[PDB]
């Protein structure tokens, strides 16, 4: 369950709240009777809330409006930029860092024993979180091969076996493997080629990667508010 | 298994992860690592304490499996029950397996049948037959008389009447009557001894009880049922079993106990009168039954223990309790027993 | 103690040679060392399973089964032979007798 | 009578979101996830232990005291 | 009946081998309890081994999987080269050689007593396989006369009858007779004329036989393996 709270602001009326909340003044006798109030319901200020402290609210006291508040469809353009920032941190979830060292397992990309846990400096062990958790797991997807990892046999990229011919063809098919790779990932929106080139016996490709917007992961984490999980099983 | 706790376990894999590194510090509550590390040191606790339980079932399952001591399962009620005709019979009537017998009291609509065939005599007024319960647990404990119907629609039939109530119904065995019996099966692997000769006699499930009384040259067994009787086939039955256990040379008898039957006519008087009725009486004639029938051989009957086995029911509710058949306590020898008879009480 | 081999390939299994105070392989190592004491103890548990080789609590719950209880200072192999030998008693003759007393 | 895999993964995920929220994510590929399901099998391995330990007492511990093989 | 058999990998274990093959770990106990395997199940060497050689299996001993494999449905770029030689070969058939001495029945193509059996320089009777054997096949059938062989009315051309004149007709009568001729085996898809020409007294002319491709004719031996027959009828 959930209720709005509402502060008495200076000179305010009962009739004045009923008008903002419920869109007429005359749900005022049910907020007094709800919050159990006498008659000089909004004092001017705690001296005159020293006579009778139980029955009696002054400036800056907080009232309780029962009706029934969700999270979800709430105006995105309320919310504080700061927390959008957390919504899509929770959204897009926090694991422990491993992609630590990037020019190691990137000089060594197809073996195995290339990254290791680190320590955040504080103590503690190291995390990544938002743009830096999709590195790690776009990363870590995209260099374990497929079939390789216990308990998922779908997890990983064929990219260790297409180390093939210098050719347009093997370029096609490392960009269709690629592709099916970050498509795999359930926060990708969608990924697509940009350019590719092929110098002899290097390959060279990039690519553009679209992860779900800020609405989006707004208005998921607002409607796992309703279960209380708060956390990322896909 | 050296039953783990979780505080040590969490406590030695923090230690080797200090040993092993100085840069992880922080173990505070709420830190990552603590709290993989102590699901980690759950996970093996539970482990630990699941595999000590697992231990413990194993070794009674290996105790069940080595010597076949299978478990006793639940007994069905059994007893007999009287019939009358309106005169002496002429025909020799056959009664085969299966005649069903039944009660109107709906308070108790469980069904009997004969499992043998009986035969009346010419010139005979009423026959004894011994009868089953179809349904098997405690349901077929029914009191004196219950059954009064039988559905072989015979004509000659007068009245149908089970004198006793039957107790003979029971659910599934006890862990610690399994358990002492296995101990009378230890004691009595060496045969011929007196506790083996018991445990012989106690070898058939329906056997409740046995007093092996002895003597110079002679050996006498009181062996009784659930209800205080001892049939002829179950006598046939013990005899059987102690061939094995009895020792050689020494004459052996096997004998009914000294069943003594006990009449209770209670008045009692209740201070809220408007809880009278069929239920308080039926509730404390059940308990007074319960109470006779659980006393055992050797069992002296102690009025003020009855008396205050039934003003505990409801100190309150009841006032006060007088009988109208007992005034002394009944003295039961080694060999006999109390059962109930008749009971019945009056509300006032 | 399959835990190195079950665990997700990338990650390291030995102690990097750039740092001696890895805090990886400390981890890891530390994980597998309750790991394979798990499986030492697992594996001797099959002791207390059978009455030949049980210890204190477990041969007690088998002495208590066959109703033998431990005496004051009595040690597992004395108790077990105690049990077994009252399992074996002759019993109905002279020399039964002259064994007990 | 014993736990399994998915049940101890589970159980290892919501003891560990319960110790801290700094931890979020539990998507396949994880490292925490990947590090939790290692424990989960060999736990899982260990309880098959103690089955195949159990099953052979329940056969042969107490007829193995008498000298009989 | 037919059952994969894996050998055991090193450091491999009995959750990677249900994973690789059922596609789930949860089928190891059933692999265990199908091979009898005591709990440790692969060891490191066959001095583990020796303890208990019935109830464990070392690096290098075979485990049966009870997964009913069938030959066919193989996808065919698993195949070694020398196994699909060996299937077209089996698929085209091995027949004795009669078309030894190709001048002498060259010389007298339309004649009886032209071929004759030879031997192989081993003592052995002399054989033709794959392509060769096709060339014996399609020689021996356009050489027959139609309604000869007995036992096969069909069997043969009817080559020795078209020595017509020399005119576009008859070249034509030739082609068609020929085309029927090829048409008839079995084995060849389609035939069809390449190019021809009259110098008179003589007639010449070439064509294109496409024989079944390789993966026709291993999917037609590997669906044999259900009878084991392995031999040609047609």
């Amino acid at each position: 369950m959930r209720f709005k709270k509402h502060v008495v602001q200076h000179e305010e009326t009962m009739q004045a709240i009923a008008q903002r909340y419920y869109g007429d003044v005359s749900y005022w006798i049910d907020l007094v009777e709800h919050n159990n109030l006498k008659y000089p319901y909004l004092v001017e200020t705690d001296e005159e809330k020293m006579k009778d402290p139980e029955r009696l609210a002054s400036t800056g006291d907080t009232l309780i409006i029962p009706i029934e508040s969700d999270l979800t469809d709430v105006s995105a353009k309320e919310i504080n930029s700061r927390d959008k920032d957390v919504l899509v941190e929770l959204a897009l979830g926090r694991d422990l860092n491993i992609t630590a060292d990037e020019k190691y397992f990137n000089e060594h990309g197809t073996s195995d024993n290339i990254l290791a846990f680190s320590t955040n400096g504080n103590g503690d062990l190291d995390t990544v979180k938002g743009i830096d958790n999709m590195k790690q797991q776009l990363q870590a997807r995209l260099l374990t091969p497929r079939g390789s990892l216990m308990l998922h046999p779908n997890y990983g990229s064929d990219l260790h076996n297409l180390f093939g011919l210098n050719i347009p063809e093997q370029a096609t098919l490392i960009e269709m493997e690629v592709l099916r790779t970050l498509t795999s990932d359930n926060r990708v929106k969608s990924a697509n080629l940009i350019d590719w080139k092929i110098q002899g016996n290097v390959y060279s490709g990039q690519f553009s990667v679209e992860i779900k917007s800020v609405e989006e992961s707004i208005n998921f984490v607002l409607g796992q508010d309703e279960e209380g999980i708060f956390a990322l099983f896909e | 298994m050296k039953t783990r706790k979780l505080t040590n376990i969490l406590s030695k894999l923090i230690d080797k992860t200090m040993a092993g590194t100085s840069k992880i510090t922080d173990f505070t509550p709420g830190s990552a690592s603590r709290s993989l590390l102590e699901a980690v040191s759950l996970e093996i606790e539970q482990f630990y304490i699941l595999t000590k339980e697992n231990i413990d079932w194993g070794i009674q399952e290996g105790i069940i499996e080595a010597f076949d001591f299978q478990k006793r399962q639940s007994k069905r009620a059994y007893g007999d029950v009287t019939i009358q005709f309106y005169q002496p019979l002429d025909m020799r009537m056959y009664i085969p397996a299966g005649t069903t017998f039944t009660s109107t009291r709906q308070e108790y609509p469980q069904q009997f049948e004969t499992l043998v065939d009986y035969y009346a005599e010419p010139d005979s007024t009423e026959i004894v037959v011994e009868v089953y319960c179809k349904e098997t647990g405690v349901a077929g404990n029914v009191p004196e008389g219950t059954i009064n119907t039988i559905a072989s629609g015979s004509s000659l039939i007068r009245s149908v009447n089970n004198e006793y109530s039957f107790n003979t119904g029971t659910k599934e065995e006890s862990q610690e009557d399994f358990k002492r019996r296995f101990h009378s099966f230890v004691e009595s692997r060496g045969r011929a001894t007196n506790k083996s000769v018991r445990y012989g006699a106690l070898q058939i499930p329906d056997v409740e009880g046995v007093y092996v009384y002895e003597e110079t040259g002679h050996i006498t067994v009181f062996a009784h049922d659930r209800n205080g009787n001892l049939s002829d086939t179950l006598k046939e039955d013990i005899i059987d079993a102690l061939q094995d256990y009895r020792p050689s040379g020494i004459m052996l008898d096997v004998t009914g106990v000294e069943k003594e039957e006990v009449n209770v006519s209670a008045t009692v008087t209740i201070s809220n009168k408007s809880r009278i009725g069929d239920t308080l009486q039926k509730h404390i004639e059940s308990v007074i039954r319960s109470y006779l029938n659980n006393l055992k051989t050797s069992d002296d009957l102690i009025i003020t223990d009855l008396i205050q086995a039934i003003m505990n029911i409801d100190d309150v509710l009841i006032y006060d309790v007088s009988f109208d058949n007992l005034d002394e306590n009944i003295i039961v020898p080694p060999q006999g027993i109390i059962r109930a008879g008749e009971i019945k009480v009056e509300l006032k | 103690a399959n835990f190195l081999k079950n665990l997700h390939p990338l990650l390291r299994r030995d102690r990097n040679k750039k740092d001696n105070q890895d805090p990886n392989f400390a981890l890891i190592d530390a994980l597998n060392e309750e790991m394979n004491q798990v499986e030492k103890d697992a594996i001797e548990s099959k002791l207390q399973s059978s009455l030949k080789t049980s210890t204190s609590e477990y041969l007690d719950k088998f002495g208590d089964w066959f109703g033998v209880y431990r005496k004051t200072d009595e040690k597992d192999d004395v108790y077990r032979a105690r049990i077994i030998k009252y399992l074996l008693l002759k019993r109905g003759t002279n020399n039964a007798i002259i064994d007990a007393i």
